[PDB]
């Protein structure tokens, strides 16, 4: 089980749209995750989901993709959202 | 309500009733019926 | 170990179906939950089939959008939907239940993996 | 000193006269 | 482009005969003055059908000789195919195939029967479709369209298309009130409509066409609510909850300590939502109406039990745990919460202060290793049991807005209303207000202590005047009791708004009472 | 009752009677 993330660098100034995406391999159904972790701590997990929303959550937050991809978009960096994001493998 | 004459019907003390006084100066336990209510 | 498929490689817009196969037992003298998971919270538990006597406990917060269906001619148990939406992004757990001859229920093993994407 | 002496909307319609109190 | 049709749209709506009568039957109809829209035919798209449609035409030639109408025209909704060949009006409703573009140039049923107005109006009443007309060689005329054929067809029909081998209307008809006016051979010879204008409607309640100059009461002003203001109190007084989860020390097994929970308000839908608790069963209870309904006596019972117990209390379990154990009622109310805790009460050394009775009369240590099952783990567990006060979820809570007719609701009582910032104070235990009539006249809302009144919505008459028919034809509108900022010149009295007419400064021997001072005149 | 182990208290009763309340401006009860 292999996982891949994309870009692997980028270059923007402040405020600029920011978008990653994560790959696979096979077949299967509908569900993936994102996690907002920082360096050495434990990933964080804002949504849930995915087809119900939680109230509480601010809705500069989205997801999207279909077949392959999915397309995280951060319309504006924050300072209390500086981490790196994972899609992470579990079952 | 306000400054309104509201006739209600309902569990009161009669006016001039005949109120049984004790003397708290039979004693021990002075327990009396609780029937429809006590004022 | 029980096994069951990997990632996507493929366009939006095909059917496709999956699968929950196990090894060195009777697969239909098993229970079977299937429990639902997603990215953000805890799980959601929809109830289980047993196709020995077609007995399911529906949870109240289920509203028949996904129908359960068996196949006894091959003796595996497939999960289909009748109506696919763009919101139906969930994840299927698949794991065995108590053993026929023990009245006392228990879950001892665990997907090995399923990371699921349409 | 009448007018003292002399002492809501459901559906009832209190209408004024034209011929106003003035 | 669009057009006037003036007085268009005025057929019998029976077969029944009359004479001299100024008969007001409320059948839809095209409105007098509606917007008709003009086609031209050079292409001939889709057009709508509502309630029939007066069609009209001026051709010299009979150009058009097809009708489609119908929804798929595929063979599956039942279209018709009325064609007129000069000879007679063959009205054919069978089903023809049609490709892209029907050819110009299995049936169900088949039927036969410049200087030229050929108007076509239809209608679909009871499965009863019928097909007007009258050639009366668009004017400011009026001419009556006689039921020249009718059809049992009895089938739904909401489109059509015109189809032709250039000038071919539509229509609009609508539920409207409308006065007719037979003359004494039983034909129609003038007609109202009666939303048209303030007069449309006086001449509706007075069932004439020569109104007399004065004022009349056509119908009544209301006001409709705008939105919902559902108000409870404070969520502050949350359940202590928090400390009963977060405890350092939890009771043993056969101490498991049982809470009453009352006076407070809590939110089960985050509780039900996220599942940090690993087993969430619930019976006799719909998770549909935890939201909308509360339950009366809620008690807690909180223990910790390893993990494979968690299924043997439940209703139909039998085995020797269950039954010496703790045995649940047959008709249990509630919800069976279970969840994993290895992570806060599970020590490496091992616990020995836990302890089982091995031996009961009668009916009402662990080995901590990191390859062992999950059932063996151990795994708090907490129960609420419900039967069917006090306490109840914050279910809806919205905010307040005043000054507009709304549908408060205060702590569960309905009343739509306007609300009004208030001065008078009540008593601490006080909620409501009322006057003699016994009615809500006040109110104090859940969340703060700030007194607002309740006063009606401003409904009231609303009066036409006019001048005789004779001689004019706009006219005032009055309004009964309401100010004039609810509802042409604006004008407002103690009778209230008189939109329509103009104030004057000067002041003659009145002709129409308007009410509590003015009069109006022409 | 009880009382502190170690005064002229009523005592009455209550029955079904019409009565006819005098509210002032206040809210509260003035005969
Ligand atoms: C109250 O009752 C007692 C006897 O129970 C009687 O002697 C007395 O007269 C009554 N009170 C009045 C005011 O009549
Ligand atoms: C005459 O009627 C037939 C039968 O519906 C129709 O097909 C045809 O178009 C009409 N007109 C002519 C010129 O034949
Ligand atoms: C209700 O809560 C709000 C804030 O949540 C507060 O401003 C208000 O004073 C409270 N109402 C009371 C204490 O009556
Ligand atoms: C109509 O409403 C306005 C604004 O609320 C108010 O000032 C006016 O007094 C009302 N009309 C009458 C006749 O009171
Ligand atoms: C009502 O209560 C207020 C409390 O501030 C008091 O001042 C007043 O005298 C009372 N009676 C009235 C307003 O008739």
């Amino acid at each position: 089980i292999v996982m891949t993330q994309s870009p692997s660098s980028l270059s923007a100034s402040v405020g600029d749209r920011v978008t990653i995406t994560c790959q696979a391999s096979q077949d299967i159904s509908n569900y993936l995750n994102w996690y907002q972790q920082k360096s050495g701590k434990a990933p964080k997990l804002l949504i849930y989901d995915a087809s119900n929303l939680e109230t509480g959550v601010p809705s500069r937050f989205s997801g999207s993709g279909s077949g392959t991809d999915f397309t995280f978009t951060i319309s504006s960096l924050q300072p209390e959202d500086i981490a790196t994001y994972y899609c992470q493998q579990y079952d | 309500r306000s400054s309104v004459l509201h006739s209600t019907q309902d569990l009161f003390l009669p006016f001039f009733s005949n109120v049984t006084w004790f003397h708290a100066i039979r004693f021990d336990n002075p327990v009396l019926p609780f029937n429809d209510g006590v004022y | 170990q029980l096994v069951q498929s990997g990632a996507e490689v493929k366009k939006p817009g095909e059917s496709l179906r999956i699968s929950c196969k196990g090894s060195g037992y009777s697969f239909t003298n098993y229970w079977i939950s299937w429990v639902r998971q997603m990215p953000g919270k805890g799980l959601e538990w929809m109830g289980r089939i047993d196709p020995s006597d077609s007995y399911i406990n529906y949870s109240p917060s289920f509203q028949g959008h996904a129908t359960i269906s068996a196949d006894k001619s091959i003796s595996t148990a497939y999960l289909q939907w009748g109506s696919l939406k763009a919101s139906d992004t969930a994840m299927y757990y698949c794991a065995r239940g108590r053993n026929y001859l023990d009245s006392r229920g228990r879950f001892d093993y665990w997907g090995q993996g399923t990371l699921v994407t349409v | 000193l009448l007018f003292n002496k002399v002492t809501k909307f459901n559906g009832l319609t209190v209408l004024p006269p034209l011929l106003t109190d003035e | 482009a669009y057009t006037n049709s003036f007085t268009r749209g005025v057929y019998y709506p029976d077969k029944v005969f009359r004479s001299s009568v100024l008969h007001s039957t409320q059948d839809l109809f095209l409105p007098f003055f509606s917007n008709v829209t003009w086609f031209h035919a050079i292409d001939n798209p889709v057009l709508p059908f509502n309630d029939g449609v007066y069609f009209a035409s001026t051709e010299k030639s009979n150009i058009i000789r097809g009708w489609i109408f119908g929804t798929t025209l595929d063979s599956k909704t039942q279209s018709l195919l009325i064609v007129n060949n000069a000879t007679n009006v063959v009205i054919k409703v069978c089903e023809f195939q049609f490709c892209n573009d029907p050819f110009l140039d299995n049936c169900t049923f088949e039927y036969v029967s410049f200087k030229n107005l050929r108007e076509f109006v239809f209608k679909n009443i009871d499965g009863y479709f019928k097909i007007y007309s009258k050639h009366t060689p668009l004017p400011q005329g009026f001419s009556a369209l006689e039921p020249l054929v009718d059809l049992p067809i009895g089938i739904n029909i909401t489109r059509f298309q015109t189809l032709l081998a250039a000038a071919y209307y539509v229509g609009y008809l609508q539920p409207r009130t409308f006065l007719l006016k037979y003359n004494e051979n039983g034909t129609i010879t003038d007609a109202v409509d009666c939303a048209l204008d303030p007069l449309s409607e006086t001449k509706c309640t007075l069932k004439s066409f020569t109104v007399e100059k004065g004022i009349y009461q056509t119908s009544n002003f209301r006001v409709q609510p705008t939105e919902s203001i559902v108000r409870f109190p404070n969520i502050t007084n949350l359940c202590p909850f928090g400390e009963v989860f977060n405890a350092t020390r939890f009771a043993s097994v056969y101490a498991w300590n049982r809470k009453r929970i009352s006076n407070c308000v809590a939110d089960y839908s985050v509780l039900y939502n996220s599942a940090s608790f690993s087993t969430f069963k619930c019976y006799g209870v719909s998770p549909t109406k935890l939201n909308d309904l509360c339950f009366t006596n809620v008690y807690a019972d909180s223990f910790v039990i390893r993990g494979d117990e968690v299924r043997q209390i439940a209703p139909g379990q039998t085995g020797k745990i269950a039954d010496y154990n703790y045995k649940l009622p047959d008709d249990f109310t509630g919800c069976v919460i279970a969840w994993n805790s290895n992570n806060l009460d599970s020590k490496v050394g091992g616990n020995y202060n836990y302890r089982y009775r091995l031996f009961r009369k009668s009916n009402l240590s662990y080995g901590f290793q990191p390859t062992n099952g999950v059932g063996y783990q151990p795994y708090r567990v907490v129960v609420l049991s419900f039967e069917l006060a006090t306490v109840c979820g914050p279910k809806k809570s919205t905010n307040l807005v005043k000054n507009k007719c709304v549908n408060f609701n205060f702590n569960g009582l309905t009343g739509t209303g306007v609300l009004t910032e208030s001065n008078k104070k009540f008593l601490p235990f006080q909620q409501f207000g009322r006057d003699i009539a016994d009615t809500t006249d006040a109110v104090r809302d859940p969340q703060t202590l700030e007194i607002l009144d309740i006063t009606p919505c401003s409904f009231g008459g609303v009066s036409v005047i006019t001048p005789g028919t004779n001689t004019s034809n706009q006219v005032a509108v009055l309004y009964q009791g309401v100010n004039c900022t609810e509802v042409s010149n604006v004008f407002q009295t103690r009778a209230g708004c008189l939109i329509g007419a103009e104030h004057v400064n000067n002041s003659y021997e009145c002709d129409i009472p308007i009410g509590a001072g003015i009069c109006a005149s022409y | 009752t009880l009382l502190a182990l170690h005064a002229a208290y009523y005592v009455g009763y209550l029955q079904p009677r019409t009565f006819l309340l005098k509210y002032n401006e206040n809210g509260t009860i003035t005969d």
